[PDB]
RNA sequence: GCUUGUGCUGUCUUCGUCCA
């Protein structure tokens, strides 16, 4: 359980950088984010 | 709030209501009704009357 | 009046065009829902024998 | 040796030949104006209330394709390579438009002039939707009714038409040479006679028809392209002809350099 | 119809969502591109492997 | 073989776009005189044998609200049945289960946005909920066109 | 729907002449000539603003659902 | 707790998971949800 | 569902290098390059470039597959000359031609207008 | 929102509030009770809120 | 001191898709 599970987040770095998105999985660092708008959902280190 | 309390409100409200365009589709259509009833009864002094209701209600834009 | 509001209703809702217990050897596809999907197709099925 | 020369010139198009040049450099020119210049174009939408009778992303697809202006864009950043945290004003701008339709009468037309910018680099002349004149009122974007609003913030973004073609400065490149066919790349189909049953180049009025009695050149190769560049607003003819030399210079001497790292 | 229905060919990991097959071998499976469909099947064992790349390629 | 090439800066100024629009529909069934279904928000505590989706998208009404995304399997429409509850009261103090839960998912295959959601009554006298959810199709490679 | 802003085959913006071609056919030009008018030369151009149909004024014409 | 809006005179009120679902004014028995308060967010692409 | 990102096209990832540049031993003096994020655009240009130097004796390329932004040149020069020796004359003289070609594309602007 | 309440009657009885002198300065009045009177619908907060319920 | 939950109906009917 990490305390960033179901919560609204931004992405401030990468090809991604300025989109909202929602935590859907977090394993290790890795991050499942889905996109609002993009139908998709994509892996991104816990930095970004 | 119960059913019949909101029933009560509802139609109070609707004595107060001035005019509502969805109420007054409902009327024309409550009033067309009436209108075939009274023209199936062959009642020939009825239905002036809601012709002429009618004729006030309507004429919109 | 159950009898004819549920007859009715039955036949209509799965188009089998008889007797609820007499669906088994009984007309079927008499109703089918309207389609929908455009409205050439609409006018269509509404013109279909 | 290459010459150029101008024929027609306007601020959103220009006709000009090129003499002296290979057909491959005129082609990947093309190429690059269509596809490689970079312009200033709205990326991501903020919708705050939308009450319309359009879908949300109909509208934010509509905010895409409406150019601006993009004159300043070079000393812009590209947002992925920029350092910043969010957006900041090196690497975006910020428009807002907030419409509503007042009284219980009538229809509200949404026009690209209601676009505010509000934020974006300083003294550098980008962001603002482009307009022909000062009283046109642009390009239509909703329609309004009596108690429908639209309230959204806009995030503009440099990029290149290769990721979207909303990007592109460039609608449509004519380009064409040889109208008199004299090297025969081409075989006209035809019926009775080939040469009554095809129309003549506009541009054949500029070269000598060839003579009946000369027989075909095995030696010669293209030698002059005529092309017309026309641009959307976000930049001007020149302008986008010029980038596009630009960046086609900045390919070469980025394989240059990567040669010469190789080592 | 007939044993040119199933082959076995090897895969290529590629983007879309569409099977992609060279043209010259949609006559046995007498298939074209306006609409069709066509299953896949993964062997699960050395010896399925073996016998799909040494009888049915 | 009946293949076509489609230009990729037509289809990204808008050429054959589409909409799409899928509605779901649940109810509360009545089994007793007592026993009710109850549109609500599970919680892993009073309701047994949840799915595996997520339920943080729900409101305290348990119907999410038009405006938010969702993927597969996400749950958007919550509903929970009674149960009679089993010897937990040898002492469970706020997590012995009374419900089963009965929610209604999305669909695997399918994501998008919640468009409009409804709330009415049937003609029995229960609630009855519609939840409607809007995408947008862009054509792609595989997709069938005709003259 | 509402006509587009670019014109799908080269994307000139076609989305500020839809205005001045009805205003145009309102004074009585042909098709072809308020086309002409609004410098369409293309084809292409010409099919985008000669084929498009403004469905929302239908849509319009239901009442609003929120206020 | 939560907004409704009416399906005829587009009024707005709140409900308690207690009361009757109808229309407050009208008396409209068909209600719908308001628009969330989370960031909504496009590609315009 | 399957749709690559767009932007993969031009940007290049970390560690993918730009240019890779292996030896052909069939025929002497020959290599082939492989260019990343690359199209037909900085390709055609290069080839008909080199395709006029006395000292080239073959040049081509190829893209594999349009999904994949990449293509790969062939390049057989001379005895005496280095075909990466060739590239670079080639980029250094298409650099000049398109200076050249703006500079008096400049002129005949200010001169028109 | 709770004018039309049964009970409203009752409940409003005996309160204080601010009240509008209009002849200006707010003062408060202690409510003797309420009267409904027909023919005098007024705009409450906007045109469609009308109202039939006077504070006496 | 605080720890993440682990799955699905049946039977008909109709309308469709690609071959044939
Ligand atoms: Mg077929
Ligand atoms: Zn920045
Ligand atoms: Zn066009
Ligand atoms: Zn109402």
């Amino acid at each position: 359980r990490d305390p960033t599970l179901n919560k609204t987040v931004k992405i401030r770095q990468g090809g991604y950088k300025g989109k909202i998105g929602i935590v859907k999985e977090a394993n290790g660092d890795r991050f499942r984010v889905e996109l609002h708008n993009p139908n998709k959902t994509i892996p991104i280190p816990c930095s970004f | 709030l119960s059913n019949d309390e909101v029933n009560s409100i509802v139609k109070m409200k609707q004595s107060l209501s001035s005019n509502t365009g969805f109420n007054t589709v409902l009327k024309k259509a409550q009033l067309q009704e009436e209108l075939e009833e009274a023209r199936d009864a062959h009642d020939h002094e009825r239905v002036a009357r809601i012709e002429a209701e009618l004729k006030s209600i309507g004429a919109e834009s | 009046s159950t009898t004819i509001t549920s007859g009715l209703k039955y036949s209509l809702a799965t188009g089998n065009w008889g007797e609820q217990k007499k669906a088994m050897s009984s007309r079927a596809g008499v109703s089918q829902v309207l389609n929908r999907y455009t409205y050439s197709s609409t006018l269509s099925h509404l013109r279909r024998t | 040796e290459p010459k150029v020369n101008i024929i027609n010139a306007q601020d959103d198009e220009v006709e000009l030949m090129l003499s002296d040049v290979n057909l491959s450099l005129a082609n990947s020119l093309r190429r690059t104006m269509l596809a490689e210049v970079p312009t200033l174009a709205i990326d991501l939408v903020e919708i705050k209330m939308n009450t319309s009778v359009l879908a949300d992303e109909f509208i934010s697809h509509r905010l895409g394709l409406i150019p601006l202006v993009s004159e300043d864009v070079e000393e812009m950043k590209y947002s992925r390579d920029c350092t910043c945290e969010d957006y900041c004003d090196e690497c975006s701008v910020v428009l807002e438009l907030s419409a509503r339709h007042e009284g219980e009468e009538g229809t509200t037309d949404v026009y690209s002039s209601s676009l505010i910018k509000v934020s974006g680099p300083g003294n550098l002349n980008v962001g603002e939707p482009v307009r022909r004149d000062d009283y046109d009122q642009g390009i239509l974007l909703c329609k309004l009714r009596n108690h429908q609003e639209l309230n959204i913030r806009c995030i503009a973004k440099k990029g290149i038409a290769k990721e979207h073609a909303k990007w592109s400065p460039c609608s449509a490149i004519a380009f064409e040479y040889d109208p008199h066919n004299k090297l025969k790349h081409t075989d006209f189909w035809f019926e009775v006679d080939a040469k009554k049953e095809w129309p003549d180049s506009k541009y054949a009025t500029w070269e000598e028809p060839p003579k009946p009695g000369e027989v075909f050149d095995y030696k010669a190769k293209p030698n002059r392209f005529y092309m017309t560049v026309e641009t959307t607003g976000s930049l001007k003819a020149n302008q986008v002809f010029s980038r596009g030399i630009k960046t086609l210079q900045e390919k070469l001497a980025n394989v240059l350099f990567e040669l010469e790292n190789s080592r | 119809l007939h044993k040119m229905s199933m082959m076995a060919h090897r895969v290529k990991v590629m983007p879309y969502s569409t099977f992609r097959l060279n043209l010259s071998v949609t006559s046995p499976y007498n298939a074209d591109f306006d609409g069709d469909e066509m299953n896949l099947h993964v062997p699960q064992s050395e010896e399925t492997r073996a016998e799909l790349s040494q009888l049915c390629a | 073989e009946d293949s076509m090439i489609m230009n990729q800066s037509s289809i990204d100024r808008g050429l054959f776009r589409s909409l799409f629009f899928r509605s779901y529909m649940d109810q509360e069934k009545r089994f007793g005189i007592s026993i009710v279904e109850e549109f609500e928000k599970p919680t892993r505590a009073t309701t047994l044998r949840l799915k595996h989706g997520t339920y943080e998208k729900l409101d305290e009404d348990g119907l999410i609200a038009p405006g938010v995304r969702v993927s597969g399997d996400d749950i958007i429409i919550g509903k929970t049945t009674p149960i009679p509850p089993d010897t937990e009261e040898l002492g469970q103090r706020t997590k012995y289960h009374t419900k089963r839960d009965a929610s209604t998912p999305l669909r695997s295959t399918e994501n998008g946005i919640v468009d409009q959601v409804l709330l009415t009554t049937n003609q029995e006298g229960l609630k009855f909920v519609k939840v409607r959810m809007r995408t947008t199709k862009v054509p792609q490679i595989g997709d069938k066109f005709a003259s | 729907m509402i006509i587009p802003v670019r014109c799908f085959s080269c994307g000139k913006v076609v989305g500020d002449k839809w205005d001045a071609y009805l205003r145009l056919l309102e004074e009585g030009k042909q098709e072809g000539d308020a086309l002409d008018e609004l410098k369409l030369k293309r084809y292409c151009c010409r099919r985008m603003v000669l084929t498009h149909v403004d469905l929302i004024e239908k849509f319009l014409r239901y009442n609003p659902l929120e206020k | 707790g939560v907004k409704y809006t009416c399906g005829a005179c587009a009024h707005n009120f709140s409900l308690n998971k207690s009361d009757p679902v109808r229309c407050k004014e009208c008396g409209h028995r068909v209600i719908y949800k308001a628009r969330t308060k989370r960031m909504i967010q496009f590609d315009a692409r | 569902m399957n749709a690559p990102d767009r932007f993969e096209l031009f940007i290049l990832p970390d560690d993918v290098p730009k240019l890779k540049i292996t030896p052909d031993s069939r025929v002497p003096n020959c290599i082939i390059i492989k260019f990343e994020r690359e199209d037909h655009t900085l390709a055609n240009l290069l080839r008909e470039e080199l395709a006029l130097y006395p000292d080239v004796t073959f040049v081509a390329y190829k893209v594999e597959h349009p999904l994949f932004a990449n293509f790969v040149m062939r390049l057989q020069t001379e005895e005496g000359t280095r075909p990466k020796q060739a590239l670079e004359r080639a980029c250094a003289s298409i650099i000049n031609k398109l200076k050249t070609l703006d500079h008096k594309f400049n002129e005949e602007w200010n001169i028109k207008n | 929102k709770y004018w039309y309440y049964p009970e409203f009657d009752d409940v409003v009885k005996g309160m204080y509030l601010r009240l509008n002198t209009g002849s200006s300065p707010y003062k408060v009045v202690e409510v003797l009770g309420s009267q409904r009177i027909k023919g005098s619908a007024y705009g409450l907060n906007s045109k469609e809120n009308n109202c039939d319920m006077y504070l006496k």
